[PDB]
């Protein structure tokens, strides 16, 4: 079936204003709950220096770099 | 019969090898005597300060120079955008002290480059085609014109165009980049959009062509030679070729009109060397690239480093060692 | 429907208007509709920036650009290029818009419900694109029209309030020009001069006078020109030269248009008389000159002997010499030693700069005005931050000079390219093969080998 | 890291009194700051004139004191030269020189104590580029 | 047999072809544009870096970027599993795994799109041609995204999936490399330069020559896709361009070969020359210029300008753009030239 | 150099001697085109009378 007869068809409209603008507001609140800043890892910005370190936080080892981060991500 | 008319005649004639035409009467002579003295300053032109500080620089093969480093050192920065004519100067010594070869060429090229233009359009007419070649050849011209011409007189001074010369195209490039921020203008960004896109169809489209060329020829032969001179039908298959694009990427996205594909082939390379050429204009008179310097603050107002702050780092890195003696004052305005 | 369908015309819709080639009303229309949108820019652009205008700032640090003109004008300016009020910019305003709604009204009325062709109707407004003596008609009444334009300025700077002039002394303010120069060498001597450096084909104009005398020139010209194309008849050297079609002509305007924005454009970018410093800021050469000049003052204020200290290079970092022998700033602005300011001139000698004038005669106003001009050079970005290309964005500003002299440029380049194109398609299209080449009458198969 | 009330204290006096500026008084100043000071004064280096900087530390070192909201205020008022000689306000913006510098001709109190203490706080902040120059 | 109808399935003809390359290129392009799509979304650079690189952060579409992983991790694969990572996606995506895990796929990705290039020709019956011209692309990606890392100390000196990282890449790579001097880099500028003045001249000559195949000013409706004569005056363009140029084509077989045969050698002719860099072995200096130089203080041409440049751009952005050395440089340290 | 300058002629002999290459080419352009007053083709850039 052609594209354009798709877009024009009503019975797609009835099917493409119910998911559509469901999904947009689901990826709005995935940030707006702020679940992003954890499920990635990014800092917030608040969270890029701490009151120990003034510093870049920077990985040094390569075997141990889990405890590394685990340890400059602690506050 | 006049002797005017008889001249005319031959002048616009289509008959001889090179065609003349009344534009030739201003290519052949300038383009000549550019390319003349071209020739003779890269082997034996002395040192030119181009600073105008009494340090002069050689491009001279004969002064230790080599292809790559050798080049055509352009004007002081004394003479600034004055005239500097041959007949100007006490002394041909001194004219070759001040880089007046570089203006008498560039001058020259210009004006040979445009007549070039007029030429194309003119056998265009002679010869009854559709005349809109040199409408395509002007991208190239526009850009020569900004980076010798505009650039020198936005700026105020002919040291400040481009060098002729590898070496010198180099350095003005690094400086263009350190002093305005080339890359970071949507214009070049264009530019570098429209040579990418131009080297992508041509490959694509020899490919296409060449791919579905009719069997008319062994395999002990070159499939050139199957093709003659002055046929009459086509050589190659647009079906199949459209076919295989087709199935390639898309069913709608594709093109049959083979004139709607040609005309798009011209389009895309000229408009970005266009859009470039417009991006030199304009930065010629210090409008420059898009400067994302520290925008990313953290909440107590400490900056973040982005990546374009390294190209800042770079830019600056090349900026404080450019024309290291020229400078007296903290700003380079 | 009979003139706006590719069938009916030949021509797609994407180049649709070359259907009114041959449509002598619709044309009209399309002409006066798009003048009327000219005037509703212009009124809505000035509202807009009277709106926005905050009296604290300089107009070249708000990012205007119109302003500026109507001050030039001597329109709510006072001494030293303060802003007095802001009341005739606003009338200047309203009064465009209105004339725009009228406009607009007469171009959709002659595009939609006005008669196709005026020939059959009103045979003193239609034309034939192919007769000569109603070209050189309308060619004529416009110049007419444009030289009384340019009277009308030189009235406006001779009795009608004046004109803001910067050389003014006592500092810039509105004053008449009593005795506008018009010698016809000294005006003709800018039209015919070089257009390189030193000389500024016509952008180097210092004083009012000439200005004024100039403009009464070229108005005289225009009147003159405007009367001798309307009686007579494009004479034989010019009838075989040219091609008579409308693309013909309109490729000759696009000619003479790209080249007079080119010129507009780098006039905005060198010139201080037109284009106060007060008002559009300083030029290139001017905040080189500024920051030498303020540099200069303050290593004197130390004790430092101004014109004895050798540079870097042994070539002298505050004072040197020109080409010519003149005496001038040192450093890298030595390529700027053309530069002719109102607060630099009163240093300046018949020799050049003045050592005297400099070691004693120095005045605060023109160290004040020096520091603006460095602190505000023309400098920039796209996104408009302002300053050397690696400097911090904390300032915003963007000289109005270089918004001008850039957008100008791009425009007057691509109206030369509109130029090409239609010369070409016009010429092609009278000669007969715009559309191909024949098949049957192919020239190049007539033609001898080589 | 917040901008926290550790880091919004600030010297108020020569004595050393230590005040507290609201983030709205941060916001106004920067904005006031980089409205007025900011083509001479960005970056906390004096552009003009780059051997009289604007970093605590040559702050610290003019006469008089200039390293507290009061003299900042004071100078602003009348400003001297580095060493507090004569008065420099015919060649420096100044709420004495209002005339000659329209900029000032509306400036307030608390104007003046806001861009005070942006002064005072942003090399709290930075830390070590405030007047530092290109190299940071 | 069952194979026979699978293959049958897999080249059914439909809106997009599947093929069996698509068996592996569908997924790795399609993780690939995704792994790029996610990383200048949300992942930062803070850790690896000490960036920001991501539209989370506040970056533009101009700076955002997928950035190298740290220079600590050697060339390791950062296999999410791995010794490195061990699962854990928000560590394996803060060390920088997914530049590789985007640039394995992509290699694949592009291993798949010649493959279905070389099928799609295949089952058409054509010749390959178009092949053999994508070649070249895969020799640039090869060479700069793959072989200069592993030639190098680690991924950390990779180019980053961004528009800044990338002029970061080409700034560096002058500063340190003299890039611009490398012959191979001309060659390639040279068949870059070539192909766009080609397909611009072809299309000017074509749209310019065409023949009187209708009777409106719109000349795009006289063509037809099932038309056995030629549109365009192949004798009158030749003509043209032999009177003004003095050469021109006159074999559309061998114009369109040239055509194909100019970009892609350029292609190739760089990737030569960055495979050279990746062991150092750069055309840095010339010898006997250096020498004469330094046995005479008054001997100056571009090529000893352009070196001043390079020590100055590789002085001022070695601190920053190698964190993980802890380079700290004084300000007498740093080399300036006068009073700018 | 930047003195200004009607035109570029500086020496009387200069002006004099620009003069000579314009007439020149002024008569041997009259040449041909001598007693031409009306033939008044009317039509778009038709030109074809001689
Ligand atoms: C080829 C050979 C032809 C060269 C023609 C181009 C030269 C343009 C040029 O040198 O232009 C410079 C001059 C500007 O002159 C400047 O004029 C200045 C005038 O300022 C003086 O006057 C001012 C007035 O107060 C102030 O006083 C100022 O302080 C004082 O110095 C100074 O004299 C400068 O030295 C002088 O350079 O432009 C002009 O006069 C106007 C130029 C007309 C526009 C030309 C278009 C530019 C070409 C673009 C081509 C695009 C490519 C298309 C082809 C494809
Ligand atoms: C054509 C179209 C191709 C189709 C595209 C296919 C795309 C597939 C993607 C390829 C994936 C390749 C990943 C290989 C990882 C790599 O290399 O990983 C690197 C490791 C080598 O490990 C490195 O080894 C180095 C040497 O260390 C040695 O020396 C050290 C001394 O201090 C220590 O002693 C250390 O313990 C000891 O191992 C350092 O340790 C580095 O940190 C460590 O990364 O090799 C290995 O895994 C394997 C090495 C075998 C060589 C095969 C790879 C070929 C690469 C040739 C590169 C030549 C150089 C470039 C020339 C230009
Ligand atoms: C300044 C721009 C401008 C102007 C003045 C015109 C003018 C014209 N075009 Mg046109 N055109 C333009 C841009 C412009 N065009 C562009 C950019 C394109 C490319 C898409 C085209 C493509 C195009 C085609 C393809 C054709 C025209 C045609 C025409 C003519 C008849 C139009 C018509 O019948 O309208 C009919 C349309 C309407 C009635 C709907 C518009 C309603 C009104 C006019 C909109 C404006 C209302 C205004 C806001 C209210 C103000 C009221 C006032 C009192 C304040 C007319 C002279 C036709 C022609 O050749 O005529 C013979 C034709 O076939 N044009
Ligand atoms: C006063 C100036 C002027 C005038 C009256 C004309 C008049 C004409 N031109 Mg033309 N032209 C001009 C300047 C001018 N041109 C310039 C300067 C150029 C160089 C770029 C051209 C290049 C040109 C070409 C290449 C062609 C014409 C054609 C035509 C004819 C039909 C045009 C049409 O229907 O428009 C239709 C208008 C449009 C489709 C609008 C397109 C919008 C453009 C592409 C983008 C504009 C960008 C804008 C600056 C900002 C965008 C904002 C956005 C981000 C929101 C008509 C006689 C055609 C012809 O041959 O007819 C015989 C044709 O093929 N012109
Ligand atoms: C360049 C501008 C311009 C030009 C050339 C014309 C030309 C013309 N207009 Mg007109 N018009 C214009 C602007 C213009 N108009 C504007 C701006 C408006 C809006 C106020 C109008 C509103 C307008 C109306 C309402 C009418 C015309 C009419 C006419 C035609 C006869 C006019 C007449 O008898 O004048 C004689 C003057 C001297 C001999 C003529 C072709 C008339 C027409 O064609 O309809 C019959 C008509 O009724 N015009
Ligand atoms: C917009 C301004 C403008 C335009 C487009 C024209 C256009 C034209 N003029 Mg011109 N002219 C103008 C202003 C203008 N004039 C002015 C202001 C004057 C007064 C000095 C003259 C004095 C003038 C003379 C004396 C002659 C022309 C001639 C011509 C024609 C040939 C032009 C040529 O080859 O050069 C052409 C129709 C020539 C012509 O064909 O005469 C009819 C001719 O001999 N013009
Ligand atoms: C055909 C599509 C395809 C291809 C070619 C790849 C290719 C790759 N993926 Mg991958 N991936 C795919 C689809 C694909 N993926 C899909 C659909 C997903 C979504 C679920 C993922 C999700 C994914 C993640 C999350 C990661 C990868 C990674 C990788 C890379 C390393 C994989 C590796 O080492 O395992 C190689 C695995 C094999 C060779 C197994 C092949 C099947 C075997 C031969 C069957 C027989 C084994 C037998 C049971 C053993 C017998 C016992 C033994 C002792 C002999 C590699 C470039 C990693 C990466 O790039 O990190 C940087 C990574 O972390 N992929
Ligand atoms: C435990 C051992 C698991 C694998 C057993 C062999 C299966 C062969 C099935 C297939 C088979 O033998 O049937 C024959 C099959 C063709 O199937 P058809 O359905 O066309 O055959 C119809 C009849 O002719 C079958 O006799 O041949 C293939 O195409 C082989 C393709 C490579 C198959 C590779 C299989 C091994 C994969 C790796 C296994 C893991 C590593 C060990
Ligand atoms: C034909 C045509 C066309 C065109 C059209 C035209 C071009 C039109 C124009 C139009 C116009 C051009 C219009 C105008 C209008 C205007 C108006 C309507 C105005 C109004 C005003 C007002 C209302 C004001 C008010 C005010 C005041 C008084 C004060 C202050 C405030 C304010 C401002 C509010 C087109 C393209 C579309 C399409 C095709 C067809
Ligand atoms: C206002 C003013 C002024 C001015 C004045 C005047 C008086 C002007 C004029 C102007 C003029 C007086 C101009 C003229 C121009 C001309 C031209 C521009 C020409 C051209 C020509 C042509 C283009 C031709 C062509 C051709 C040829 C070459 C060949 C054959 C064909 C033909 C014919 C086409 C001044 C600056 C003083 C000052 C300020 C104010
Ligand atoms: C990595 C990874 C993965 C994957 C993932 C995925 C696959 C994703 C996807 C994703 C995606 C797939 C996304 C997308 C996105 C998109 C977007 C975000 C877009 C945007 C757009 C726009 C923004 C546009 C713009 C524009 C243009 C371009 C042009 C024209 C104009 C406009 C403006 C429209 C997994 C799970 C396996 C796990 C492991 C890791
Ligand atoms: O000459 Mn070539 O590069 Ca234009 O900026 Mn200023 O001048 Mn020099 O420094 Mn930077
Ligand atoms: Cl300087
Ligand atoms: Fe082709």
């Amino acid at each position: 079936r052609p594209f354009s007869d798709i877009i024009t068809s009503v019975r797609y409209w009835i099917i493409h204003s119910i998911t559509i603008p469901s999904l947009f507001v689901s990826g709005w609140l995935f940030i707006s709950t702020g679940l992003a800043y954890d499920v990635f890892g990014t800092p917030r910005p608040n969270e890029y220096f701490t009151q120990d370190r003034q510093q870049v936080p920077l990985v040094n080892d390569r075997f141990s770099a889990k405890q590394e981060l685990e340890d400059l991500t602690k506050g | 019969v006049s002797l005017w008319e008889r001249f005319c005649a031959w002048i616009t004639s289509t008959e001889n090898r090179l065609y003349i035409g009344w534009f030739g009467c201003l290519m052949f002579p300038t383009l000549l005597t550019a390319t003349s003295c071209f020739i003779i300053a890269f082997i034996a032109a002395p040192p030119v300060d181009i600073d105008g500080i009494r340090e002069p620089v050689s491009g001279s093969l004969l002064y230790g120079n080599n292809i790559i480093s050798g080049a055509v050192v352009p004007s002081s920065n004394a003479i600034g955008m004055h005239f500097y004519p041959i007949w100007e100067a006490a002394s041909v010594d001194e004219w070759l002290y001040n880089g007046g070869p570089y203006q008498l060429i560039v001058l020259h090229f210009l004006l040979g480059v445009s007549a070039y233009m007029g030429r194309e359009w003119e056998l265009s007419y002679r010869l009854g085609m559709r005349p809109w070649i040199f409408v395509a050849f002007s991208a190239p011209v526009a850009a020569a014109s900004a980076v010798f011409l505009v650039y020198p007189i936005g700026q105020g001074s002919f040291s400040d165009g481009m060098p002729l010369g590898i070496s010198g195209t180099f350095n003005f490039m690094l400086v263009f980049q350190a002093e305005h921020n080339i890359l970071m203008h949507p214009f070049h960004m264009a530019g570098v959009a429209g040579v990418f896109g131009g080297s992508l169809f041509s490959a694509m489209h020899g490919s296409l062509v060449t791919s579905s060329l009719i069997r008319e020829t062994t395999e002990n032969e070159s499939t050139n030679y199957g093709y003659k001179f002055g046929q009459e039908e086509e050589t190659y298959n647009i079906v199949a070729a459209h076919g295989y694009f087709g199935r390639l990427i898309f069913q709608y996205a594709s093109f049959n009109n083979s004139r709607a594909l040609h005309f798009f082939l011209a389009l895309w390379p000229v408009v970005g060397i266009w859009i470039t050429a417009m991006g030199i204009s304009t930065m010629a008179f210090n409008l420059n690239g898009f400067n994302f310097n520290q925008s990313v603050v953290d909440s107590q107002g400490r900056v973040i480093n982005t990546w374009a702050d390294i190209l800042n780092r770079a830019n600056l890195g090349i900026e404080v060692m450019h024309e290291r003696n020229a400078h007296n004052f903290p700003l380079d305005l | 429907i009979a003139g706006r369908d590719i069938e009916s015309t030949g021509f797609a819709w994407w180049s649709g208007n070359a259907r009114l080639i041959n449509v002598s009303g619709k044309l009209l229309g399309a002409h006066v509709a798009h003048a009327g949108l000219m005037v509703f820019w212009a009124g809505a652009m000035v509202l807009f920036e009277v709106s926005h205008f905050v009296p604290e700032k300089p107009t070249y640090e708000q990012g205007f650009i119109l302003i500026q003109h109507l001050a030039t004008l001597g329109y709510g300016i006072g001494p030293g290029g303060e802003i007095t009020s802001t009341v005739p910019y606003f009338a200047v305003g309203v009064i465009h818009l209105i004339s725009s709604a009228i406009l607009g009204f007469g171009g959709i009325y002659h595009s939609l419900l006005g008669p196709d062709t005026l020939e059959e109707s009103f045979p003193f407004f239609g034309y034939d694109w192919r007769d000569k003596n109603k070209m050189t008609t309308i060619l004529g009444i416009h110049l007419c029209l444009l030289g009384l334009g340019s009277f009308l300025l030189v009235i406006k700077a001779m009795y009608l309030g004046g004109v803001y002039d910067t050389w003014a002394p006592g500092g810039g303010d509105v004053r008449y020009i009593t005795t506008p120069t018009l010698n016809p060498i000294v005006i003709f001597g800018y039209v015919f001069r070089s257009p390189f450096g030193g000389d500024g084909w016509v952008v180097s104009v210092n004083n009012m006078e000439d200005v004024i005398g100039g403009h009464i020139w070229v108005g005289i010209l225009c009147i003159v020109g405007g009367i001798w194309h309307i009686f007579t008849k494009p004479f034989a050297w010019a009838r075989r030269a040219f091609v008579w079609s409308g693309e013909a002509y309109l490729s000759y305007s696009l000619a003479a248009i790209s080249l007079m924005g080119f010129t507009a454009a780098l006039y905005s970018w060198y010139n201080n008389t037109a284009y106060p410093s007060e008002l559009y800021g300083p030029t290139g050469p001017e905040a080189s000159q500024a920051q030498a000049f303020t540099f200069l003052v303050r290593d004197q204020r130390l004790g430092a002997n101004v014109s004895s200290a050798q540079g870097p290079t042994g070539l002298g970092k505050y004072l040197m010499r020109s080409p010519s022998g003149e005496i001038i700033f040192g450093g890298e602005t030595m390529r700027f030693w053309d530069l002719r300011a109102p607060w630099v001139e009163p240093l300046r000698g018949p020799n050049g700069l003045d050592i005297n004038k400099i070691k004693n005669d120095i005045q605060p106003w023109q160290e004040r005005r020096a520091a603006e001009y460095m602190t505000h050079a023309p400098l920039g970005s796209l996104n408009s931050v302002g300053g050397v290309a690696t400097e911090i964005n904390s300032v915003n500003y963007v000289s109005p000079r270089s918004w001008l002299c850039c957008s100008h440029f791009f425009l007057a380049f691509f109206f030369l390219v509109g130029h090409w194109w239609h010369a070409g398609r016009a010429r092609a299209a009278a000669a007969g093969f715009e559309k191909g080449i024949d098949r049957d009458f192919e020239p190049v198969l007539s033609m001898t080998p080589l | 890291i917040d901008l926290d009330e550790a880091t919004r204290t600030v010297v108020v006096d020569n004595a050393g009194n230590t005040t507290v500026l609201t983030p709205e008084q941060v916001k106004r100043g920067k904005r006031l700051f980089n409205a007025t000071c900011g083509a001479c004064h960005v970056g906390g280096i004096t552009k003009t004139n780059p051997n009289v900087g604007l970093d605590p530390e040559a702050l610290s070192l003019a006469t008089p004191r200039r390293d507290n909201i009061n003299a900042l205020v004071d100078y602003i008022k009348n400003p001297t030269t580095y060493d507090g000689l004569e008065s420099i306000a015919e060649v420096h913006p100044s709420i004495k020189s209002a005339d000659i510098y329209p900029r000032m001709r509306s400036l307030t109190d608390e104007d003046l104590y806001s861009i005070a203490g942006h002064i005072m706080l942003s090399p709290k902040i930075a830390s070590e580029k405030w007047g530092g120059g290109k190299i940071y | 047999g069952l194979f026979d109808l699978v293959d049958d399935w897999l080249k059914k003809d439909r809106f997009v072809f599947v093929g069996w390359s698509g068996l592996l290129l569908f997924p790795t392009a399609y993780l690939a544009a995704g792994g790029w799509m996610t990383g200048t979304t949300f992942v930062t650079s803070w850790y690896t870096h000490g960036l920001a690189s991501s539209y989370l952060e506040g970056c533009n579409f101009l700076t955002a970027a997928v950035s190298t992983p740290a220079n600590s991790v050697g060339h390791s694969l950062l296999l999410l599993w791995g010794p490195e990572a061990q699962g854990d996606f928000t560590r394996w995506c803060q060390i920088g795994g997914l530049w590789t895990f985007v640039a394995l796929h992509g290699a694949f990705g592009l291993i798949g799109f010649c493959l279905r290039q070389f099928e799609i020709a295949r089952l058409v019956g054509i010749r390959p041609y178009n092949a053999i011209a994508f070649s070249g692309p895969i020799a640039v990606f090869v060479s700069v995204f793959l072989l200069y890392p592993l030639g190098q100390a680690s991924w950390f000196f990779a180019p980053s999936f961004g528009v800044a990282a990338i002029f970061r890449f080409l700034l560096f790579l002058q500063g340190f490399h003299n890039w611009t001097l490398n012959p191979f880099h001309m060659m390639g500028v040279a068949g870059i330069l070539g192909g766009a003045l080609l397909c611009a001249i072809h299309g000017a000559t074509v749209e310019n020559t065409l023949f009187e195949d209708g009777d409106a000013a719109n000349t795009f409706r006289a063509f037809t896709p099932t038309q056995s004569e030629e549109t365009y005056s192949m004798v009158t363009a030749n003509r043209f361009w032999s009177q003004i140029f003095g050469v021109a084509f006159s074999n559309k077989r061998w114009l369109h070969f040239f055509m194909l045969f100019v970009p892609v050698t350029g292609l190739w002719t760089s990737s030569i020359g960055i495979v050279g860099l990746a062991l150092n072995l750069r055309a840095y200096d010339f010898v006997s210029q250096e020498l004469r130089a330094a046995e005479d203080p008054e001997f100056e041409t571009f090529y000893t300008k352009n070196h001043l440049l390079d020590e100055g751009i590789r002085a001022w952005m070695a601190a920053q753009d190698q964190p993980h050395e802890n380079f700290v440089f004084p300000e007498e340290v740093l080399p300036r030239g006068n009073a700018l | 150099a930047r003195f200004a300058n009607g035109k570029p002629q500086s020496i009387e002999a200069k002006y004099i001697m620009r003069s000579p290459a314009e007439w020149d080419r002024f008569m041997r352009f009259m040449d041909r085109y001598a007693e031409a007053n009306g033939l008044g083709f009317s039509s778009x850039x038709x030109x074809x009378x001689x």
